[PDB]
């Protein structure tokens, strides 16, 4: 079987940021097939240490994941979130921006 | 608040030339996942996932987790058995997937219930409604509906949904009362983004709120904008909760013609916000 | 409570 659905991906913080406010910092993973996948949370383009939710799955089967970690907004660190799966030909990568 | 639910998904997935499949399974009493278990996890055992199961004794636990043992041993021969049916090779990854649950009418019976089965990524057989029948996907699923036909298996599922399933998950609403008896309302506000001369974004935030079902829509004087809205997918907040946007462009100095309208079980009424700095 | 014994396909 040939089915291999696209991830969609969303990066956002767990309350409203405010520089310098202790937060917590999402990675949202959704609509996926097959379920092999990496996900990387990035701070200034390097791997954070974050945790991963159980394989869970969807009403038409695709396949959803959150990564996410503590974190301290501010006006000069840039964050993201990288993924990695077999519908991608090069990584996708997200910024994350407190707008969104 | 709407009829709770008890609910269950299982999925097993092939490496090939690579060892046995590996069985992953959740349980959910509405969206609160509450327990989880892990073919790879040394003494792999149905585990506590939110606060109030782990009041449960030890023969909860262990009944739990034989029953998970015996699942990820009958989804690996499914895995076998699917090659077969669709004649594939040894070569590929494969993924067999299932979701079953009750759900808890006003009068404290069953209301109504499923049981679906998925092949890589595809209907394959279901439950009907009645819980007295089967929908085969396939002629591949036909030879199982024949099988499960022959074992009445339908009986077998009824019988849980009406009786077990209920039995639980009333134990699990009073056991944890405090938060699955009770529905969170969304914090909501709009911000703004100028982009051009010609446009202005309104952003509508949902924050904070069980269950994850809600409606976010835009009018401007009675009419919805939904077209060429932006609507992100609910998303998780990490702590139980849920979150959501919608989000439109309108004309620079048009912004107090659009209105945000959101509805949530936990609202006493609907609401109604605009943009106001 | 999960469903007790799942039969093969
Ligand atoms: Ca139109």
């Amino acid at each position: 079987m040939m089915v291999a659905r696209p991830p969609k991906v969303q990066v956002y913080s767990r309350h409203p940021a405010e520089n310098g406010k202790p937060n917590y910092l999402n990675c949202y993973v959704s609509g996926f097939h097959p379920p092999q996948i990496e996900i990387d949370l990035l701070k200034n383009g390097e791997k954070m240490n974050a945790e991963q939710s159980d394989l869970s799955f969807s009403k038409d089967w695709s396949f959803y994941l959150l990564v996410h970690t503590e974190f301290t907004p501010n006006a000069v660190d840039q964050y993201s979130c990288r993924v990695k799966h077999v519908t991608l030909d090069k990584p996708k990568i997200v910024k994350w921006d407190r707008d969104h | 608040m709407g009829p709770h639910s008890l609910s269950y998904f299982y999925t097993a997935v092939s490496r090939p030339d690579r060892g046995e499949p590996r069985f992953i399974a959740v349980g959910y009493v509405d969206d609160t996942q509450f327990v989880r278990f892990d073919s790879d996890a040394p003494n792999p055992r149905m585990e506590p996932r939110a606060p109030w199961i782990q009041q449960e004794g030890q023969d909860y636990w262990d009944r739990e987790t034989q029953i998970q043992r015996d699942n990820a041993q009958t989804f690996r021969v499914n895995l076998r058995t699917a090659l077969g049916y669709y004649n594939q090779s040894e070569a590929g990854s494969h993924t067999f997937q299932s979701m079953y649950g009750c759900y808890l009418g006003p009068d404290g019976l069953l209301l109504r219930g499923y049981s679906q089965y998925g092949y890589d990524s595809a209907d394959y057989i279901a439950l009907n409604e009645d819980l007295r029948s089967w929908t085969a996907a396939d002629t591949a699923a036909q030879i199982t509906k024949r099988k499960w036909e022959a074992a009445d298996e339908a009986e077998q599922w009824r019988s849980y949904l009406q009786g077990l399933c209920v039995e639980g998950l009333r134990r699990y609403l009073e056991m944890g009362k405090d938060t699955l008896q009770r529905a969170e309302p969304p914090k909501t506000h709009v911000t703004r983004h100028p982009s051009s001369d010609l446009g202005v974004t309104l952003r509508c935030w949902a924050l904070g709120f069980y269950p994850k079902e809600i409606s976010l829509t835009w009018q401007r004087e009675g009419q919805d904008q939904s077209q060429d809205m932006e609507l992100v997918e609910t998303r998780p907040s990490g702590d139980g909760t849920f979150q959501k946007w919608a989000a439109l462009v309108v004309p620079p100095g048009e912004e107090q013609s659009y209105t945000c309208h959101v509805q949530h079980e936990g609202l006493q009424e609907p609401l109604t916000l605009r943009w106001d700095p | 409570i999960a469903y007790e014994r799942m039969c093969n396909i």
